[PDB]
């Protein structure tokens, strides 16, 4: 029982996506949160692009609800923003319109490694925009949970040239951005895990390679530790007391000896690389990638790093006004 | 902490959904040929009853039933009875706060079911024929709710804004349990759709200090807040407990809620 006057007048007025977008076989993303396409306006009072998702599933599901209800209320420079929400009637299908971001970490990151490292004001400005980013989700306790260079998209040319947008896209899983408390069963997730997340995006930007990259091998995950170990070395009791507290922690003392890593550390790590250890960049590293989650710093402490009022200081076009080299996105097909 | 928490003056809710007296009561109109203000009200009152019974059959923190509350009454603020049957929006709405408010997807079976036994057992008086909506209703009903409410789904109440104010009097024992009753109360107001959470939160511990005969005469001073504005909301809430007292529920409803306007079908 609904008033007819009133369905045939809705449906009328309601924008359905196909007749406002052009977006056939231009599809740039799929996973498991479904599909991506880069869209143009069919009545064109601009020829902007426009990124189009349509939510995998129908209807409102607990993922379309979340979804819709934060990023509606999210507002920040370096946070992607949902423009609009189309429901589709026919189908009970889901599309959200963002801004469109031409680049990303994951591809940034692979064209250099295909060698040129990254300039080092790029990575300065990166890092500054992702902890800014981050802290304004933080302050609205928002957790990200899935922090990578996929999710730290990048805007290609136009008015927000080289700015970066924080995503989450999804998914192929790797557990080299995972904190320790989650590889030895952590319940939760905090604030300090995204950190630590933030931590390996700087170490893999300065260095080109994954800092606890890991072969593909519950919570409990062996291989991705040793890694951990092998870069920072094994935690004494002194640098994480509450380490005893995890779930797993009598696994890794049945699987792991602190001696097997005792030339193991940060500084030798990252001198292999090139990055000096008594540089500001270094010292700033070494506090995002702290063993013990209450002792890794904040993203606003992050931000106060004297690293951003060195020479050069961060700026709000990561690209500084340089030719963008990296290629746009290639269309998917199947 | 939940997500959102210190944003309110940055949030859909202030900026869209706080709307103007003069605006509501001119869409009402629509509605008033066929009831009276007084018979609106008194429809405000039963459908608000009906969510909280919705609610506690289901098991639901009053925060997840204040969240659905607000739904119902957006949506009829704008649009009138006529065009979806309120006994659907109803159901309609726990179910979509539910999920908002990520406590989970109620089941097919035991949100329907919940309907059914609420209407039977509860309001008999007022429904002699059984629940008819199945589970598709529930799911075309939903899309037309987000639509209207233009995906603003992050709702604040009251609560939190109270808690914090009798902890900063150190009378949480003594006030809170009245005031928190009286900030439920005011749901069967407007409200909720015309004032910030904060001031609302403020009239409900003043009168729970009036009737508990408790001096806050400087503590409310020491405040830096519109006071008149404080005043409004308190006469509301004394209005409220006088229909409150003149209102027979159970002797009036049927004849009122028969006294809704009626959908226009379709032609055929
Ligand atoms: C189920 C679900 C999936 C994703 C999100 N979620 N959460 C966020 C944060 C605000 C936390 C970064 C962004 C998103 N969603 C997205 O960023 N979706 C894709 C944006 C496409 C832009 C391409 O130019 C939220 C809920």
């Amino acid at each position: 029982k609904m008033d007819y006057d009133f369905k045939v007048k809705l449906s009328s007025e309601r924008e359905r996506v196909e007749d406002l977008f052009e977006y056939e076989g231009c599809k740039v993303g799929r996973g498991t949160y479904g599909h991506v396409y880069k869209a143009k306006r069919k009545d064109g009072k601009d020829d902007k692009d426009y990124a189009l998702k349509q939510i995998e599933g129908t209807g409102i599901s607990m993922s379309a609800c979340r979804e819709i209800a934060l990023l509606r209320e999210l507002k920040h420079p370096n946070v992607i923003s949902l423009q609009k929400v189309f429901l589709s009637h026919a189908d009970r299908k889901v599309w959200l319109l963002f801004d469109y971001a031409e680049h990303d970490l994951w591809h940034i990151i692979k064209f250099h490694r295909a060698s040129v490292q990254l300039p080092r004001g790029m990575v300065k400005s990166l890092l500054y925009q992702i902890l800014d980013g981050i802290h304004y989700l933080h302050a609205n306790w928002v957790l990200h949970r899935d922090l990578k260079p996929a999710n730290i998209l990048v805007m290609g040319e136009g008015p927000e040239r080289g700015r970066v947008k924080i995503a989450d896209m999804g998914f192929v899983v790797t557990f080299w951005y995972r904190a320790p408390e989650l590889l030895l069963g952590a319940r939760h997730y905090t604030k300090a895990i995204d950190i630590w997340a933030i931590g390996c995006i700087f170490a893999e930007l300065l260095t080109s390679e994954p800092i606890f990259h890991c072969r593909q091998e519950n919570p409990y995950h062996h291989d991705q530790l040793d890694r951990i170990f092998n870069v920072m070395g094994f935690p004494a009791d002194k640098d994480w007391e509450d380490i005893k507290k995890m779930p797993e922690h009598s696994t890794l003392m049945k699987d792991f000896r602190r001696n097997t890593y005792t030339n193991c550390s940060l500084i030798k790590y990252m001198e292999k690389h090139k990055v000096k250890p008594d540089s500001k960049a270094f010292h700033l590293l070494q506090k995002l990638l702290t063993m013990d989650p209450i002792k890794r710093i904040t993203s606003e402490q992050a931000m106060q790093d004297p690293y951003f009022l060195e020479d050069p200081l961060p700026t709000s076009d990561v690209f500084a006004g340089c030719q963008i080299p990296y290629p746009k996105r290639e269309f998917l097909t199947e | 902490d939940k997500a959102m928490a210190g944003n309110f003056w940055q949030s859909s809710h202030y900026l869209q959904w706080i709307l103007d007296k003069q605006d509501l009561l001119k869409e009402r109109q629509k509605d008033l040929k066929f009831l009276s203000e007084e018979e609106y009200w008194k429809l405000q009152i039963f459908f608000t009853n009906v969510i909280q019974a919705l609610g506690e059959h289901l098991k639901l923190r009053q925060q997840v039933i204040a969240t659905a509350t607000v739904y119902f009454k957006r949506f009829y603020a704008r649009y009138s009875l006529k065009s979806i049957d309120p006994v659907l929006m109803a159901p309609t709405c726990v179910f979509l706060a539910s999920k908002v408010e990520e406590f989970g997807v109620v089941s097919n079976t035991r949100l329907i079911a919940a309907a059914t036994s609420v209407l039977k057992t509860r309001f008999s008086y007022a429904f002699p024929k059984e629940f008819p909506y199945r589970m598709n209703h529930i799911l075309e009903c939903e899309f037309y709710l987000l639509e209207l409410m233009d995906c603003c789904l992050i709702v604040y109440h009251p609560y939190r804004p109270l808690l914090q104010y009798v902890q900063d009097m150190g009378q949480e024992d003594m006030l809170l349990p009245l005031a928190w009753r009286i900030v439920n109360d005011t749901y069967r107001t407007d409200l909720c759709l015309l004032y910030p959470p904060f001031m609302i939160a403020l009239a409900c511990l003043h009168v729970a200090c009036v009737v508990q005969q408790k001096d806050a005469r400087q503590w409310f001073a020491e405040l830096s807040v519109d006071m008149e504005k404080i005043l409004e909301i308190i006469r509301v809430i004394l209005k409220l407990y006088e229909q409150w007292k003149n209102f027979d529920e159970r002797k009036e409803m049927a004849t009122i809620l028969s006294k809704m306007p009626k959908p226009k079908p379709p032609p055929n």
